[PDB]
């Protein structure tokens, strides 16, 4: 077995299973919540950036000066 | 390591922060004849002026130099 | 709620903006603001547009790139000046 | 005019959320422990929760403030009083309500001896600068700002650790309310020319030259407290460092940002011709305190004076960079606010943790803690490395685009400013290596623990959110450019 | 290995001798015949081209 | 010695811009075989040698034309 | 023996507080009037005269008559 | 030494023994091989080469990104 405990805690009884305390699952619950409210709700907004809205038109302004003389 | 001393004494102020048998201003002296040899070196390369005693001409590349090839206007 | 797509803005200038007197129009004053900065990112991004042409044309042509990419450099060059917020006024 | 906005998330429910906890609170007996803690805890959960949301349904095409919403004091409706968000204010929001669920764990294990006054502190603590953070009001943003001064004081004074508390507290609020009462003269002068004190408005008033002078000086002694700059700065030490652990976070992490956000929403923008007269005092100002300040952190023998200290250099290379008046320099100086906010805290965390097992924070007697504390040593590693700028971390986006911001308008301040790089890793690795490298002290310390549980979910959030930002700024930059582009073209008109 | 008065030397193992000559022998048939071909047109006596 | 390679064949033999002198036209075949055999030293000797003949006449050549320059020099010297 | 608490020092402790007390010793030296007077005066206004003039550099380089500050 | 015996740490400490450390270190290589994968696939869709080579090469085969630039106006 390897030297020491993980996060130094004591296993709990051979059978049994660790006590969760009370924090652990709020926390664990937002940390989902905030994966997936963040992985999901960042990917499928619109890309509003004014980037991506200046870059199409720079690329029509110097379509139309370019085909036109 | 082996024991760690635990001060018997005040500390000074200066116990945060605490070239032993040369002096501090006689070691800068001393480097400063080591720079010196450098600049006299140089001073010497000033004199000897190995640019006015090149023993073959510049070379001319064609076509202009190549000037349009290095970017010159066609 | 929004409707799909891209952001859609007026293209031209607004009216009502007086250049001499900028703080007499206030609501004008506001979408002039507005209208420059979308300008700007314009030129920004075109400037962005012709640095990626100097970029593939260095890598495309070599050792050749002084004599072929000469007129995209002197074009990037030229709408880098006076570009964004950086070291020219206007 | 009822201003009242559309969307189902708004920022009234996240102002009443907090003020809900504390409510509820207040009537439960402090023999419930269990409830209280989970009350608290949820509550600020929740509070986290809605701030992302608020982040979903942001538009980053606009510079108009968004879900602008009213509230009307009287009747007559002459004073009618605005809240919104742009650009430039989301992320201190979505920082703030970050930072105050970990106050709250922080002082998990004691909170037999806290109690709800602890957890009452910190929610309206939370309140109040969730408001600061969204008003578009001179007048408002004084009332909430001055008021976030009580509960700090109650939290300093009451669970600081030594009797140095009572001198810190006192530091902190007087030299807190006399910059608040300049920013009071300075909004009175602004009320009897315009009427008014919308930010909307006067944004669309001309002020005259003299007259632009004269109130960006009553700005900036307001705001040059809260930086800190030189020489002003001496109250933040005593005060970060006498706080408690969860004190000292909400300190550095979000108090500090209300200077530089006051520079960026009001003084900038409403003074153009003033901004730009006083940029090279302001260049000076900020380039003698991180020269200065780092060589005094440098000496410093205390854990928390040193990274309280770093604060005060890393703040003066934001107003550098937000004063460059660029694209690079006030997007640069509010990537390195929040970051800074999330560094110093999780800094101030790690020294909480030595401090919770040995009551000492004197620099000399740790020492060889790899040994014992391998998983904290290698947490606190990381966060020392963001703490110098390393290319990954979070900082160093902020850092390197302000030094361009400043390089563009001045090359002197730039190059000044670019010495923090060689003193900034001076002070952090040999505070890293005087705590953990080296051997133990068994004549001062011999019995040590390294993190439970609680301590290392606490630091996780903090670990990827620096290096979310480190090598993906994108998310964060596209959010702010709109609201940053207008805010340097405003005054101008070509 | 090999032992008087008390200091013991022992022998090294017999492929890392051969290695070792091998290996230095190898180098000096470089420099031989290396000093072969292109002696002369470093010393500047020829040539590359001179034939 | 006259320029025989033209512009268009060392832009396309991709001829470094240090490499444009007088001998461009029998760098093109030493340069085919190099890539062809691996740069290996022990192959186009034959290629190699032609072409480090022509980049030492070039030497030679301005060395000559420079010991006429130096021989000009005393001239002015001398006649002071 | 016991206790995870450091075991004071009583002159690392009388170092620690003779540090937080430096106020108290502060007398107005000649050491002390050089120091705040090259210090605290003299290179904040050198700097600041330095980084006026890069901008008034910067004007004239770009043909423009000098930008009036403070 | 005597205490370290008692410190947990990510990298195992001093003398690091494990019963299991062969069969460990093989999940571990079937691992790394598994996150080479999707690697590869990203890398071969990402490579540009302007140039075709003198000869056929290794990455003609997986990568499809060859002489694909010669048109750099109406890059953007």
């Amino acid at each position: 077995r390897p030297k020491g405990y993980f996060m130094n805690r004591t296993p709990p009884a051979p059978g049994q299973s660790r006590k969760w305390e009370d924090w652990e699952l709020p926390c664990y619950i937002t940390s989902f919540l905030t994966i997936v409210i963040l992985g999901v709700g960042l990917n499928a907004k619109p890309d509003l950036s004014i980037e991506t809205w200046a870059h199409q038109k720079a690329l029509e302004r110097l379509e139309m000066e370019k085909l036109a003389t | 390591v082996g024991k760690h001393i635990v001060p018997d004494k005040p500390l000074s102020v200066n116990d945060e922060l605490m070239a032993d048998t040369v002096g501090k201003y006689e070691a800068l002296a001393w480097l400063s004849g080591g720079l010196g040899f450098f600049v006299g070196l140089g001073l010497l390369a000033v004199l000897n002026d190995k640019a006015s005693k090149v023993p073959f001409t510049p070379r001319v590349y064609p076509y202009d130099n190549l000037r349009v090839e290095l970017g010159g206007e066609p | 709620g929004r409707k799909k797509g891209l952001p859609e803005f007026e293209e031209s200038a607004p009216d009502g903006f007086d250049p001499e007197n900028p703080y007499k129009d206030p609501v004008a004053m506001v979408e002039m603001r507005e209208h420059i900065v979308r300008e700007k990112w314009i030129q920004i991004e075109k400037a962005k547009i012709l640095r990626e042409k100097v970029k593939w044309c260095y890598r495309v042509e070599g050792v050749n790139h002084y004599q072929k990419c000469r007129h995209l450099v002197q074009q990037y060059l030229d709408s880098t000046r006076g570009v964004g917020w950086g070291k020219d006024h206007r | 005019l009822e201003h009242f906005c559309e969307c189902y998330f708004n920022l009234s429910g996240l102002i009443l959320c907090p003020v809900l906890g504390s409510i509820i609170l207040l009537f439960i007996p402090n023999s419930r422990i269990r409830l209280i803690r989970l009350i608290g805890l949820c509550a600020s959960l929740i509070t986290f929760l809605y701030s992302l949301v608020l982040w979903i349904q942001f538009d980053s095409s606009t510079a108009k403030f968004q879900f602008v919403e009213s509230l009307r004091w009287l009747p007559y409706e002459n004073i009618n009083f605005y809240l919104g968000i742009d650009g430039i204010s989301l992320f201190f929001v979505i920082l703030t309500t970050f930072l105050i669920p970990i106050c709250i764990l922080v002082g998990w294990s004691g909170m037999r001896s806290y109690g709800k006054e602890y957890i009452i502190a910190f929610l309206i603590c939370e309140f109040l600068m969730i408001a600061v953070f969204c008003m578009l009001d001179l007048l408002l943003f004084y009332v909430f700002f001055e008021s976030v001064l009580i509960p700090m004081f109650i939290i300093i004074g009451v669970w600081g650790s030594r009797q140095r508390k009572i001198k810190a507290a006192y530091q902190f609020f007087l030299y807190t309310l006399l910059g608040s009462l300049f920013m009071l003269l300075a909004i009175l002068l602004i009320l009897f020319q315009t009427g008014t004190t919308d930010l909307q408005i006067l944004l669309t008033t001309e002020f005259s030259e003299r007259r632009q002078i004269f109130l960006w000086i009553a700005f900036f002694a307001s705001f040059a407290v809260k930086v800190p700059m030189v020489p002003v700065h001496i109250w933040l030490p005593e005060a970060h460092v006498e706080a408690p652990t969860a004190g000292s976070v909400i300190l550095a992490g979000i108090l500090l940002k209300f200077g530089t956000y006051g520079f960026l929403r009001f003084s900038i923008p409403m003074f153009p011709e003033a901004t730009l007269c006083f940029t090279p005092f302001i260049y000076t100002l900020s380039a003698i305190a991180i020269i200065y300040t780092s060589l005094t952190t440098l000496r410093q023998i205390d854990l928390k004076k040193i990274i309280a200290y770093s604060s005060v250099a890393h703040m003066n290379l934001v107003t550098i960079g937000m004063f460059s008046l660029n694209i690079q320099g006030i997007g640069g100086s509010i990537l390195l606010m929040l970051s800074h906010g999330l560094v110093s805290s999780a800094l101030f965390l790690c020294v909480g943790v030595l401090y919770d097992r040995h009551k000492t924070r004197l620099v000399r007697y740790y020492g060889g803690l790899v040994s014992t504390m391998p998983n904290f040593s290698t947490i606190f590693f990381f966060f020392t490395l963001a703490n110098m700028s390393l290319p990954g971390t979070s900082s160093f986006i902020g850092e390197f685009l302000i030094l361009v911001g400043a390089f563009q308008r001045n090359s002197l301040v730039a190059t000044l400013a670019a010495l923090g790089m060689i003193l900034g890793a001076a002070y952090s690795l040999w505070l890293y290596n005087r705590v953990v490298s080296g051997n133990l002290k068994p004549d001062f310390l011999h019995k040590f623990s390294d993190l439970n549980g609680r301590e290392v979910f606490i630091f996780i959030p903090f670990l990827v959110g620096l290096v979310w930002m480190g090598v993906y700024p994108k998310v964060f930059l596209d959010c702010m450019h709109t609201s940053v582009s207008n805010l340097v073209q405003h005054g101008k008109f070509h | 290995g090999i032992t008087y008065k008390g200091v013991t030397v022992h022998t090294p193992k017999t492929w890392h001798t051969v290695t070792g000559k091998g290996l230095c022998a190898v180098m000096w048939f470089w420099i031989l015949y290396r000093a072969k071909q292109d002696g002369p047109v470093v010393m500047g006596w020829r040539h590359p081209w001179d034939g | 010695k006259k320029m025989i390679a033209t512009q268009e064949e060392m832009s396309a033999a991709k001829i470094a811009l240090g490499s444009r002198d007088m001998c461009a036209h029998l760098l093109i075949p030493l340069n085919k075989c190099r890539q062809a055999e691996f740069y290996l030293p022990w192959k186009c000797e034959d290629e190699r040698h032609v072409y480090e003949k022509c980049e030492y006449e070039l030497v030679m050549e301005r060395m000559l034309a420079m010991k006429k320059i130096r021989e000009e020099e005393a001239l002015a010297k001398q006649n002071k | 023996g016991g206790g995870m608490e450091t075991n004071k020092n009583k002159f690392i402790e009388d170092w620690g507080s003779a540090r937080e007390n430096l106020e108290h010793n502060f007398r107005w030296t000649r050491r002390n009037f050089a120091l705040i007077g090259i210090f605290g005066i003299a290179l904040p206004i050198i700097v600041y005269k330095g980084i006026v003039k890069d901008f008034h550099m910067q004007d004239e380089d770009a043909g423009r008559p000098h930008r009036k500050f403070l | 030494g005597d205490f370290r015996a008692k410190v947990w740490s990510m990298t195992g400490g001093p003398n690091c023994r494990p019963k299991h450390w062969r069969r460990n270190t093989a999940i571990a290589m079937f691992g790394v091989f598994l996150v080479c994968i999707p690697i590869a696939k990203l890398s071969a869709k990402l490579e540009q080469r302007p140039h075709m080579p003198v000869r056929p090469i290794p990455s003609q085969i997986w990568c499809k990104n060859f002489g694909t630039k010669d048109d750099y106006e109406k890059e953007h």
